[PDB]
C-alpha cells in the first residue's frame, strides 16, 4: 500500500 | 525460387516430361515404370502413337534461348542490372547472338552460363562468409593509425586485435571511409555507427595509464560517448584477460561482458481406468432407452425386458460388439436380481455410467 | 515512470526531490529562519507527481 | 546536432495496420538553452548524454472454480438432478440446471484459435520494443546504407512508396 498518494460528528449540537 | 540460375532458368523453357529427358519417357511407354504401370497402355491412340512417333526419331531443338534466358538471369539476381533492364537486355543479347551467330559461339556461351552460375553462387556464399572488402577498409585504417603507444602497449595491440575479430566475425557489418575518417556500421540499413577515427583519437589517451584512475570518476569525461558505443559493440569480444583488468577501459569492458552474457543466456531459456468407447455408449443409450420403454409401456418383468432388449439389434453390431454387449446384460441381469431400486435408477436416468469394478 | 526522460526533466524541475530536498541545506535554514518577513519559498519551484 | 550526443528519434505507431510508421527526431521536448554560459551549456550536454545512455541501455538489454473468463465458475460433472427422460408416457415440463461440463464445456470454451497469427504489433508490444532510437552518426555511409525505416514514405520490399500512385 501507500503507493497512490499524490507524492511530492456532526450532530445537532457540538459547538 | 531458387538462387542457382540454371535451376531458376529452366523453370522457364520448359515442358513437364517431354523428350526432352528421353530414357523416362521411354521407360513409361514400354511397361519399365513401376509407380503406375499399364498407364500408357490404355491411352487414347492418337497420343499414344504421337509420343512413340517422338520417341523413335526424336525432334531436335534450338537451345539458344535457354542460354541466353540463363545468363541474363543470373545477371538479375546478381545486381548487373534491374529487372525491367533485365526485359531489355534479354532482347539485346539475343539479337547480338542472333547476328553473329556460329557454333563457337554456342560453345563460349555455354562456357559462359557454366561461369555466371558458379559467380552467383561464390557471390552468394562470400556475402554470407564476410565481406572481404570491410577486412581491407579496416587494414588500410589500421596502417593509418599508428601502432605505436607511449603508456601501455600490450593493451592496445590486444584491443586492436579484438576489432579485426570482430569486423571478421560477424558479417553484414560495414567499414568503410565516406570523409577524412573510417567508420563502422553494424549493419546495412542499420543504426549504431561508430566514427572510428574519431574513437581512436580520442582513446589513444586512455591505454596505459587509466588503470590507477579508474576508482576515481575525475577523468571518466574523457571518454566521448561515440568511444563508449566503440567499446560497448566489443563487449562480446575481448573476453576477460585479454585487456588488464583494474583499468577503466578494463573495467568497463567486463561490465559491458558481464551484462551481455546474462542477457542472450536467459533469452535462449526463454519460457476410473476404463470409459467406453463413442460406439459403446451409443450401444449403452439405446440399451437404456429399450429397456426403459419395454418395461414401461407393457409391464413385462426386467429379465424378459431385457430379452427382448437384446434380440431387436442390428446382428452385424451385435456380433461384432458380443462380448461388451454380452457383459453389460449380465451386469444388468444380476443388477435387477439383486437391487431393483439401483437398476430402475441406472436404468431411467441418463448420464449414468457403469461404475468401476463392472469392468 | 518514464526512466528515458527522466534525468531531463528532475534538472528542470518537473518531477523529482522537493524544493526542500535539492537545495543546500544552509538555504534551507535561512529560508526556515527569515520566512517572516523576508519569503524565499515562492521563488522556487517544487514538484508534484500524480 | 552533435554527431556525439544525438537528440534521440522518437517511433510513430500506426494503430490501424500494427506497423511502426516512420520516426522523427523530438521535436517536442528540446531545451532551449540559446540564453546561458558554458557551465548550464555543459550541465545540459551532460545531461542529454545521460538520457542517451538511458536508452541505449534499455533498448538494447530489456527486449473446482476455474477463473473462466473473470468471473469463476464451479464445476461439477455428476450434479445430474433430473434424472428423468420423456419415453412415451412421461412428459417433462419446464427444466435446466446450467452446469459446465468439466472437460466439454470448459475446454471449449477456452480454446485458443486454431492457427496463430502472423502480421502487426499490438500496442503494448509495441510500447515495450520500439523504444526511441539514438542515431550516432547521421548518414555516415555510401547511398542505400542509411536507415531506410525512418522515412514513413519507404516501403520495405518495393523501395521509396510513391505518394498518391
Amino acid at each position: 500500500f501507500a503507493s497512490l498518494a499524490p507524492r511530492h460528528t456532526s450532530n445537532m449540537s457540538g459547538g | 525460387t531458387d538462387p542457382a540460375v540454371r535451376a531458376a532458368l529452366q523453370s522457364q523453357p520448359s515442358g513437364l516430361n517431354s523428350t526432352d529427358d528421353w530414357r523416362q519417357v521411354m521407360d513409361r511407354i514400354m511397361s519399365l515404370t513401376a509407380r503406375n504401370p499399364d498407364a500408357f497402355r490404355q491411352q487414347p491412340q492418337a497420343n499414344r502413337l504421337s509420343a512413340i512417333l517422338e520417341a523413335v526419331v526424336p525432334a531436335r531443338a534450338n537451345p539458344t534461348h535457354e542460354k541466353v534466358l540463363a545468363i541474363v538471369n543470373a545477371l538479375a539476381e546478381n545486381r548487373a542490372i534491374r529487372p525491367d533492364e533485365a526485359g531489355l537486355v534479354y532482347d539485346a543479347l539475343l539479337q547480338r547472338v542472333a547476328r553473329y551467330n556460329s557454333g563457337n559461339v554456342q560453345t563460349n556461351l555455354d562456357r559462359l552460363v557454366g561461369d555466371v552460375r558458379e559467380a552467383v553462387a561464390q557471390r552468394e556464399r562470400a556475402q554470407q562468409q564476410g565481406n572481404l572488402g570491410s577486412m581491407v577498409a579496416l587494414n588500410a585504417f589500421l596502417s593509418t593509425q599508428p601502432a605505436n603507444v607511449p603508456r601501455g602497449q600490450e593493451d592496445y595491440t590486444n584491443f586492436v586485435s579484438a576489432l579485426r575479430l570482430m569486423v571478421t566475425e560477424t558479417p553484414q557489418s560495414e567499414v568503410y571511409q565516406s570523409g577524412p575518417d573510417y567508420f563502422f556500421q553494424t549493419s546495412r540499413q542499420g543504426l549504431q555507427t561508430v566514427n572510428l577515427s574519431q574513437a581512436f583519437k580520442n582513446l589513444q589517451g586512455l591505454w596505459g595509464v587509466r588503470a590507477p584512475t579508474g576508482d576515481r570518476a575525475t577523468v571518466s569525461s574523457l571518454l566521448t560517448p561515440n568511444s563508449r558505443l566503440l567499446l560497448l559493440l566489443i563487449a562480446p569480444f575481448t573476453d576477460s584477460g585479454s585487456v588488464s583488468r583494474d583499468t577503466y577501459l578494463g573495467h568497463l569492458l567486463t561490465l559491458y561482458r558481464e551484462a551481455i552474457g546474462q542477457a542472450h543466456v536467459d533469452e535462449h531459456t526463454f519460457q476410473s481406468l476404463h470409459s467406453l468407447n463413442s460406439e459403446e455408449e451409443r450401444i449403452l443409450r439405446y440399451v437404456q432407452q429399450s429397456v426403459s420403454l419395454n418395461l414401461m409401456r407393457d409391464g413385462v418383468t426386467p429379465s424378459v425386458a431385457l430379452d427382448m432388449t437384446a434380440r431387436n439389434m442390428e446382428p452385424g453390431m451385435y456380433a461384432s460388439n458380443r462380448p461388451f454387449i454380452n457383459r453389460l446384460m449380465d451386469y444388468l441381469h444380476r443388477a435387477a436380481a439383486v437391487n431393483p431400486e439401483y437398476f430402475t435408477n441406472a436404468i431411467l436416468n441418463p448420464h449414468w455410467l457403469p461404475p468401476p469394478g463392472f469392468y | 515512470a518514464t526512466p528515458s526522460m527522466m534525468p531531463q526533466w528532475s534538472y528542470m524541475h518537473i518531477s523529482g526531490q522537493d524544493a526542500s530536498e535539492y537545495l543546500s541545506p544552509g538555504l534551507v535554514q535561512f529560508a526556515r529562519a527569515t520566512e517572516t518577513y523576508f519569503s524565499l519559498n515562492n521563488k522556487f519551484r517544487n514538484p508534484t507527481v500524480a | 546536432m552533435s554527431k556525439e550526443i544525438p537528440t534521440p528519434y522518437m517511433w510513430s505507431y500506426q494503430p490501424q495496420m500494427g506497423l511502426a510508421a516512420g520516426a522523427a527526431q523530438d521535436y517536442s521536448t528540446r531545451i532551449n538553452y540559446m540564453s546561458a554560459g558554458p557551465h548550464m551549456i555543459s550541465r545540459v550536454n551532460g545531461i542529454r548524454a545521460h538520457r542517451n545512455r538511458i536508452l541505449l541501455e534499455q533498448a538494447a538489454i530489456t527486449t473446482l472454480t476455474i477463473r473462466g473468463r473473470g468471473i469463476q465458475l464451479n464445476d461439477e460433472s455428476v450434479s445430474s438432478s433430473l434424472g428423468l427422460r420423456p419415453d412415451g408416457t412421461f412428459q417433462i415440463g419446464g427444466a435446466g440446471r446450467p452446469s459446465f461440463t468439466p472437460r466439454q464445456a470448459i475446454l471449449t470454451l477456452q480454446t485458443s484459435s486454431s492457427e496463430p497469427r502472423s502480421g502487426g504489433i499490438g500496442t503494448l508490444q509495441f510500447i515495450e520494443e520500439f523504444v526511441p532510437s539514438v542515431y550516432f552518426n547521421p548518414f555516415s555511409g555510401p547511398p542505400g546504407h542509411y536507415p531506410d525505416q525512418f522515412i514513413p514514405n519507404f516501403d520495405a520490399v518495393k523501395d521509396s512508396a510513391d505518394g498518391y500512385d
